[PDB]
């Protein structure tokens, strides 16, 4: 007898088949829709038929959308969506409560709604609502400078400088010192410091710490190590194929290890995605 | 005399190699006409650029750029006969270096630039031997340190015919 | 009617959801003018399936696709289909690459278990792996039918007519009856749409993006009496043609003398001294010659042209050679020569080393007058130091010592439309004394074209039949021993084995001979292949290779290949101003109770309207069309600034042999520079352009570029970057980027241009894409068309007309015969009228009214029918000649041809042939 083979994904989408009788001519194997998938019709039957191929299938599995889950400080806008029937990329608008604006909207235009489609697996997407003088710095870094054009004043201003101008004066978490930094951390850029009405310098010269700004070399299709860290763009998307433009990695030296330190380390490449 | 077959696949190695790095001069090796030694300035320069300073890796950023693209250009319409090529290359090397301040990053590297340099290769390699004369007009003290590195390696690799040589 | 024209950019129809589309059997019935150069795949509608998600290739697509998918090339017909149930997608293709600019009656069936493809009514594929119904009652909203492309862009370039889809599967007589209607409308209960584009919004939504497409009146569904003859395998011309050399075979009305003018060109110097060849030399070649011709009806009038140029006539004139192979460090033995240095000095080595002392010397010498010492740096080069004549050997100086026929042609600029120009050179070669152009070159009529021969062989006694081989070269003569010798392999697929009229010289009476220097008959082992011996080989024949004292004939089928090529091409060198006959007989269409009709081929010459000389309307076609090819051609010397050039090989008419293979015969942007120099990359993102000029500037129609060779690598783009229509009061349309085959001729329609247009700017990203030549047709009733009278054609039976018919005269090439008589023998046959000046009569056709004849339906065995088909066209499987064609075998009366090469079932006749469906014999 004519083997229509074990029924794969394309007889039925989206169902799983059982077939106690076999797969050979005469038989008929049965299909349950996986979840959330719901049947719509009156068999699922799937003879195997003379010509070697499955019969068509009576019913299908309708894929759909329960009812959305109520977002954080949003309002539903459509009344449609309270059901629990909903198709494969039907739109759910929703208004966040007062107060609270969607998250990524702009400053020059706050927006306080959204809308949420129905994917194609039966969930919905993700939506959300989000709300004297001063003393003289005797403890400074050695590679770092500072200028007070206004004096020690409460309130001015002074500039940090370091030795090195491909050095950038920054304050590290407490857990990281200049030789900790992991490659996912990006340190805060520290220009100037004022002195508050406590007498005390802040931020702390002390805190402050020269570290090896990034060479000029961003962006020239050389991933070189040094700058392949958050710091600065990751080398500005050399080390990573995706972002570069040549679409090639050629580490600056040489000598550089494809698998070290000039690996890709930015986490935004369709690499690590 | 480089070959019409030579000359297609170094055409179309050109318009598909990426400026950056040295894909471009890897194929215009193994050319008809012996000129050797392009690719091995890159993988010299690229292999010994660890020991550059900021300048000198800003030099050698920029310079190979220029190589790689003159190359890509100057290889044109030129003459298909030999001569033709060697001054082209030849060309390429004097503009490039010269136009991107060669005598100032050497003097910064001198020590680095003496062991990049070896007698074998320089006999090898006519680019290598363009590579040394310019550096020769790149600073008395540089000059110097060169000629000391050339000697001692001549004579090393070539006996007494190296003292008859230098007079 | 009306036709749509899909302008291939994004113009997409979708039925709308309102029909029930057809689930288990379906017959698609579409006219179409496809044009050439289409998107691969190019869907010409099909059925889909919107909401498999995953699965897109369920349903079925009719379209327009590349067989050899690896470097598109053979653009084909094809019919995919995959229904619900099946497991993969099943294409099947039709048997040859389409045909651009023809109108096409695409017809595709499924019954359930076997799918089939109909090209013009002939079956030219079938598949049985679908079997099943297309797709269940419950997926019925899910399907959407799609006319013009995918959703995909997959999009079609070309007209759409009378679209028709049944719910059943059409037999192949149901669906030629459907063919022969010509769109007329009937409502049947298996008629799901049939489309006269009478109201496209009725029925058709636009797909997305909001571009529909134009809706013309469809010119006509066809043309009785197809009058595209094709030459065979080896033929070239329509001389090659079995029917029409067959009627130059045994007419003797065909062969009537005629006078052919020939011009011998003497150089001479300043002083009209020192000629090329003595008067006595053209006296007695003359002579030879008119004696050899007497007998063969071909008379040759003797024009003798002497130019006085001492600044040509001192240099040595070189035949074969190439200028550019000259210091190559090749060595090239045809550039030998004393005068030229030995090929340059690639053919002359020396202890070298020892002359470098004499350079720079200032002054000549000898030694230093090389490619490798770069002939001593212009001393030789130069009149002051020295003789250039004599010592200016580089092959770059303008004073060179020496030329060759080609550059003497371009200085002379003979005109060669009128007469056969015997120019004269130095055949370094033993086996031949020059080249003959041949009938069917650009060259055959213009200042490039005629013979060249050398002086020491001509009008010498013992070297005179040398230039009537030349001569028979020139009116179309192969060797006698093409087939043998000059076939590419033993395995040739037009191998002269045996004598015919379609294999080797296209002679038959003249027996397969080797490449053999004695008149005696070969002997054995001198064959390449050694397959068979030879005898009776034509070795006294002028176009064998044997010496002049044995060569005295020309066989009589060779004079009829001459004088079929001295009507066909050569009408302008006759003084006689005799208008060519009408090849074949008088074909009949149809017949009544009461009446026959006629129908008979153009004249053989191809022209529609009467000759005047100066006119343009040699040029125009049926309907005063004007259809002219790129006469100019220029394009940017490449790293030179301006340079202007002229690339001469993307002029006239098309002449690549071998499409998709590169040839010498083309514009190819590499070919624009020195072979010494290192060919440049073609600039950013403008390309290199060629520019071609047309002769008469007008409103342009259709434009037809023949892109022989394209680069096999990047995208869809096509290498043709751009094109622009250089209008003439200044401006400059362009077409955008075309997409081109490399074997079918990209076509363009212009129906939005309303100036006249004098010439075309091909661009090119593409350092390697070869252009062979252009072509421009005008809009009907062209202004420089309309003047001119045409040919007519007088109708003469045997017995006469009983009216005394003056015959009324004739333009439309059609006759209906009223006064007949049922059961008396009739005979036509039809006489060109070109003002007052008949042609000899055509072929008579012979007609027993009442009784059977070739094109009625009906094989009538006795009379050599081996197919009819009620049908004057051919490629539809029977011939015009109710003859089968070649890999199309047919059935049933009225004739059914399929394509049986092929068509999943094995046959009896197909097992010791075919083994695509019989297997290994
Ligand atoms: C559906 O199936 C039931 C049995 O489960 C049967 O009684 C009924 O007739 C069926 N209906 C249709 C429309 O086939
Ligand atoms: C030459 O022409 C005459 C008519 O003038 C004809 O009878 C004869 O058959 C012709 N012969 C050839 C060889 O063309
Ligand atoms: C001869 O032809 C040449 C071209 O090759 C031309 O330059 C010259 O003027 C002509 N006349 C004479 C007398 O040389
Ligand atoms: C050129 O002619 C010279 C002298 O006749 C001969 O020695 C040489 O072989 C020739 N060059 C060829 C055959 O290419
Ligand atoms: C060149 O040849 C001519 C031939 O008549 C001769 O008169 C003249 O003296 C020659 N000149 C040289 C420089 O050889
Ligand atoms: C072809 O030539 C052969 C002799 O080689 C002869 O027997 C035959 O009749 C000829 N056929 C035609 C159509 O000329
Ligand atoms: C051919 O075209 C070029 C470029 O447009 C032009 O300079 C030249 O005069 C033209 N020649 C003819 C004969 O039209
Ligand atoms: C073509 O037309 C453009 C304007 O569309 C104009 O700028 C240009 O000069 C014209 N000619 C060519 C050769 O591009
Ligand atoms: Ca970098
Ligand atoms: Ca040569
Ligand atoms: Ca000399
Ligand atoms: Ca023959
Ligand atoms: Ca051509
Ligand atoms: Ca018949
Ligand atoms: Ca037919
Ligand atoms: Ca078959
Ligand atoms: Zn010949």
């Amino acid at each position: 007898p004519v083997d229509c083979s074990i029924p794969d994904h394309h007889q039925v989408y989206a169902a799983s088949f059982s077939c106690p009788e076999g797969t050979t001519f005469g038989s008929q194997c049965s299909f349950q829709c996986r979840h959330p998938a719901q049947l719509k019709g009156n068999n699922s039957l799937l003879t195997c038929m003379e010509d070697g191929l499955w019969s068509f299938p009576e019913a299908l599995c309708e894929l759909m959308c329960l009812a959305p889950p109520p977002v954080p400080n949003a309002d539903l806008q459509t009344a449609r969506c309270r059901e629990n029937k909903h198709k494969v990329g039907s739109f759910c608008k929703y208004k966040c409560k007062p107060g609270y604006h969607v998250p990524g909207s702009s400053r020059k235009s706050k927006k306080r709604a959204f809308k949420t489609q129905c994917t194609q697996d039966g969930s919905w997407q993700e939506g959300a609502c989000v709300p004297g003088q001063c003393s003289v710095p005797n403890e400074l870094n050695s590679n770092l400078k500072l200028q007070c054009p206004d004096g020690y004043a409460i309130g001015s201003e002074c500039a940090t400088s370091c030795l090195d101008h491909n050095s950038e004066s920054i304050i590290l978490p407490m857990n990281v010192t200049v030789r900790d930094i992991p490659h996912w951390l990006n340190p805060t850029r520290v220009e100037r410091v004022v002195c508050t009405a406590g007498l005390k310098w802040y931020p702390h010269p002390a805190l402050i710490h020269c570290v090896k700004g990034c060479e000029p070399f961003m962006g020239d299709n050389y991933c070189d190590a040094i700058n392949n860290r958050a710091f600065c763009n990751y080398d500005g998307g050399d080390c990573c194929t995706s972002t570069v433009k040549t679409k090639k990695v050629t580490p600056f030296p040489m000598s550089c290890d494809l698998q070290g330190d000039c690996a890709c380390r930015d986490p935004q490449a369709q690499e690590h995605s | 005399r480089l070959s019409l077959q030579n000359t297609a696949e170094i055409q179309h190695c050109l318009v598909n190699a990426g400026d950056v790095g040295c894909g471009v001069f890897e194929c215009f090796e193994n050319n008809s006409c012996e000129i050797r030694g392009l690719h091995g300035i890159c993988m010299t320069f690229l292999h010994n650029a660890g020991k550059f300073d900021a300048q000198g890796k800003s030099f050698i950023k920029d310079a190979l750029k220029c190589k790689a693209h003159a190359l890509r250009h100057r290889f044109g319409c030129i003459s298909r006969k030999c001569p033709a090529i060697r001054e082209m290359v030849s060309q390429l090397q004097r503009e490039c270096y010269l136009k991107h301040d060669l005598c100032a990053a050497a003097q910064e590297n001198t020590r680095v630039i003496v062991e990049m340099i070896h007698f074998k290769d320089l006999l090898l390699h006519e680019p290598y031997v363009d590579l040394v004369n310019l550096l020769l007009t790149c600073g008395e003290e540089v000059k110097e340190a060169i000629t000391h590195s050339v000697q001692v390696q001549c004579e090393q690799n070539w006996g007494s015919l190296c003292s008859i040589l230098s007079f």
